Formats: C-alpha cells, sequence, structure tokens
C-alpha cells in the first residue's frame, strides 16, 4: 500500500550531521516528487524542500538552504534529508510526503514523521509506576487507574493499555519538563466491577532509549 | 517568495454549527487552466500527521465528506465546515503550490460545549518510587468544560504552592472535554513527615471545590 516510512525519534548532539530517511513503498517512486517538512513542538508546518527522484532536481525554501540537503536513492525507493550543523532551533518532528505528481498538487500521504531533538545531553529511559487507588472509593460505578511516567529524554513516549486492547477511557498528557527531564501520566477508566478481576497494564513505549516497559496496574 | 495569511488563528463553534476559516497569498495562484488555483487544505489533529483535504482550491480529496468544502480563486481563499463535529478539532491549514510551497499559519477549531463538571481522582505514590527518593502525587481531574480550572494542594491542611506540575489535555475528540493532571512531587523523607494529602478543584460548575484525599497511614 501506499506508504512512506521513516525512522524513529532521535537525539543529536549539536554540531553534528543527522541524516533521515523515508522509505517509500505501493507506488511508482520515481512518479513522485518527495516534500520535507518541519514542526516544532506545538507550533506549525514549515516547508523544507522537495526533490524529484526521477530527476533528482531540488527546490528549497530559502530558510534551508545552508541547512538542508535533499537526496534520494532510486534503487532502495528511500528518500534523505540531512541537517548540518544543528541547533536546539532544528528540534523538530520532520515530515516526508508524496507531493502528487499526477497534476493534482498536493501531498495526498505523509510519512509519520521523525523526532529530532537536538541537545547534548544523556538519553535518559524513564521510569514508570503504577496509579492505584488509595484503599477507599467513591463514584464505584467506575473505576480510575493510571500509570506515572517520569524522568526521561528527549521526547516522545508512546502510552497505551492492554496492548491498545484498551482503548475507551484513556487520558494521555502533555509530558513537562522538569530540570532537564520529562514526565507525563496517563488515565485510563474502566467498569468498577472488571478490576482487579480481569488484567490492566499500561505499555510505555520511549524510542529514543528503545525501552518498552509495561507495567501492570495491581490494587493497594 | 509567496507568503500565506491564514486567519482566524483561533476558532470556537458548538456542534453543528457552521465555521468558515480565511486564506491570502501575497500573490495569485492561478496560472492558467479553468480552475486549478495551486491552493490546498491539510487538517491536523492532535498526534497526527496532518491529511489533505482540498486541492485546487474547491476539490474534495478522496474519502473527505462534503461538510467540508473550500471556495474562492486569486488571493483570496475560504474553507467551510457545515455542521461541526467534536471529531472535526484540529489545526487547519492552507498551502500553496503555485510556486514552491507554504502554509498559512493554521486555523485551530476549537469546539465549545456544554459545562460540565471534573471526575477528581487522587494517587499516593507507589512502593518503587518511594524506592529511589521520590514521592509523587498525582490528581487527575478528567472530563471538564470549560478548560478553566484552578487546583490547589493541602498538606496537613497547609496549602502547598511549591512541587506543583500541571498539563491540560488536548480537548476530547469524541465528547469535546478537557481533562487535566496535576503532579505534586516531594522526596521521599519530606513526604513521609505529614500524613493527610489532598487536592482541590475549583471550577466554574459548581462554587465549592471537589475535594479529594488520602493519608499516607492510611
Amino acid at each position: 500500500q501506499v506508504q512512506l516510512q521513516q525512522s524513529g525519534p532521535e537525539l543529536v548532539k549539536p554540531g553534528t550531521s543527522v541524516k533521515m530517511p523515508c522509505k517509500a513503498s505501493g507506488y511508482i517512486f520515481t512518479d513522485y516528487v518527495i516534500s520535507w517538512v518541519k514542526q516544532r513542538t506545538g507550533q506549525g508546518l514549515e516547508w523544507i524542500g522537495e526533490i524529484f527522484p526521477r530527476s533528482g532536481s531540488t527546490y528549497y525554501n530559502e530558510k534551508f538552504k545552508g541547512k538542508a540537503t535533499l537526496t534520494a536513492d532510486k534503487s532502495s525507493n528511500t528518500a534523505y534529508m540531512q541537517l548540518s550543523s544543528v541547533t536546539s532551533e532544528d528540534s523538530a518532528v520532520y515530515f516526508c510526503a508524496r507531493d502528487y505528481y499526477g497534476t493534482s498538487f498536493a501531498m495526498d500521504y505523509w510519512g509519520q514523521g521523525t523526532s529530532v531533538t537536538v541537545s547534548s545531553a544523556k538519553t535518559t529511559p524513564p521510569s514508570v509506576y503504577p496509579l492505584a487507588p488509595g484503599s477507599a472509593a467513591q463514584t464505584n460505578s467506575m473505576v480510575t487507574l493510571g500509570c506515572l511516567v517520569k524522568g526521561y529524554f528527549p521526547e516522545p513516549v508512546t502510552v497505551t493499555w492492554n496492548s491498545g486492547s484498551l482503548s475507551s477511557g484513556v487520558h494521555t498528557f502533555p509530558a513537562v519538563l522538569q530540570s532537564d527531564l520529562y514526565t507525563l501520566s496517563s488515565s485510563v477508566t474502566v467498569p468498577s466491577s472488571t478490576w482487579p478481576s480481569e488484567t490492566v497494564t499500561c505499555n510505555v513505549a520511549h524510542p529514543a532509549s528503545s525501552t518498552k516497559v509495561d507495567k501492570k496496574i495491581v490494587p493497594r | 517568495d509567496i507568503v500565506m495569511s491564514q486567519s482566524p488563528s483561533s476558532l470556537a463553534v458548538s456542534a453543528g454549527e457552521k465555521v468558515t476559516m480565511s486564506c491570502k497569498s501575497s500573490q495569485s495562484l492561478l496560472n492558467s487552466r479553468t480552475r486549478k488555483n495551486y491552493l490546498a487544505w491539510y487538517q491536523q489533529k492532535p498526534g497526527q500527521s496532518p491529511k489533505l483535504l482540498i486541492y485546487w482550491a474547491s476539490t474534495r480529496e478522496s474519502g473527505v465528506p462534503d461538510r467540508f468544502t473550500g471556495s474562492g480563486s486569486g488571493t483570496d481563499f475560504t474553507l467551510t465546515i457545515s455542521s461541526v463535529q467534536a471529531e472535526d478539532l484540529a489545526v487547519y491549514y492552507c498551502k500553496q503550490s503555485f510556486y514552491l510551497r507554504t502554509f498559512g499559519g493554521g486555523t485551530k477549531l476549537d469546539i465549545k460545549r456544554a459545562d460540565a463538571a471534573p471526575t477528581v481522582s487522587i494517587f499516593p505514590p507507589s512502593s518503587e518510587q518511594l524506592t529511589s527518593g521520590g514521592a509523587s502525587v498525582v490528581c487527575f481531574l478528567n472530563n471538564f468544560y470549560p478548560k478553566d480550572i484552578n487546583v490547589r494542594w493541602k498538606i496537613d491542611g497547609s496549602e502547598r504552592q511549591n512541587g506543583v506540575l500541571n498539563s491540560w489535555t488536548d480537548q476530547d475528540s469524541k465528547d469535546s472535554t478537557y481533562s487535566m493532571s496535576s503532579t505534586l512531587t516531594l522526596t521521599k523523607d519530606e513526604y513521609e513527615r505529614h500524613n493527610s494529602y489532598t487536592c482541590e478543584a475549583t471550577h466554574k460548575t459548581s462554587t465549592s471545590p471537589i475535594v479529594k484525599s488520602f493519608n499516607r497511614n492510611e
């Protein structure tokens, strides 16, 4: 299927170059241009440049000349973008998108984006903790449980419940930064009669450290 | 060399309401071709990659329902949403393909809704955490509206005003509500010097705070 596959979140040190991929599948790589788009967290979409793998021509947003270099390897159906001499201002999500070259000038299929966090800092895995009630209760028809995700760097982490099979009732809070470390939490609400009788587990992933934690929520 | 100007920056309507938003280019986006101004509208929901809704000013993309409608020409363009749904919560971007590309600043769509009060929960620190010289007390204020809410922590009745970290969720795409997290963080030894811990939620929906507490010894 038409699909654009990008590398996972990365921490790089200031002053280094980082090269990121966008592996194409499900369509004719040399018939569509690849566009790159930048997004600082909670800020807008900003076009970087495009490439036409067929010819290898590149066109850039002026602001990214002297910063970004777009390439395409036809033999692997993979486009790459490369940022040089990075700074904290280059911390952002970078998307690739297939900007249709079938005359309808729009990008109809997008990658999942690569989060880049430029800092010197050590990349730290987080500690996951269960949030279970204190031995007191109210509004017992439903019960709320959670996970505390503390002391990681850099963003992002992923929290799911029972491998995505617990879907309803879930709030995952934006991370916030404490003294060079991130912290967030996730809440989940189930029928008071299903817990602890059937299991509830939060599944935390921190791509930047390749850490995957499963914390079963057990009472008390 | 073409700059894009979206307005308004932010936007709030109730479910079922019609809404419109504006996009202007510093130069005309119409080369020729009957129509085909090179102008596209994308919808970006929280934590998702953008989605193409309209191109060539007015042509709807495959699988896009008709309640989204693009219109306009030259340097003046509009996106309309009739019968707004809570699922539509997103930042809406216009992009210009005449020459290179330029995204407009975006318009945030916030949904207006019926006030509702938060369901509050309080959680004492885990055995594990109190095991690494850390004690975080966490208080969830879930499914409320509007987004204004103030939280007051008390330790043995004394309001506590630091070690407090707050975070608001995205407005929920299903019921248009907000939730919030407040985390009070102490050292273990500091936590072990008090008994009663309390979070108090003051929300427009009741002038008397919702109180949740526990005791360390509890």
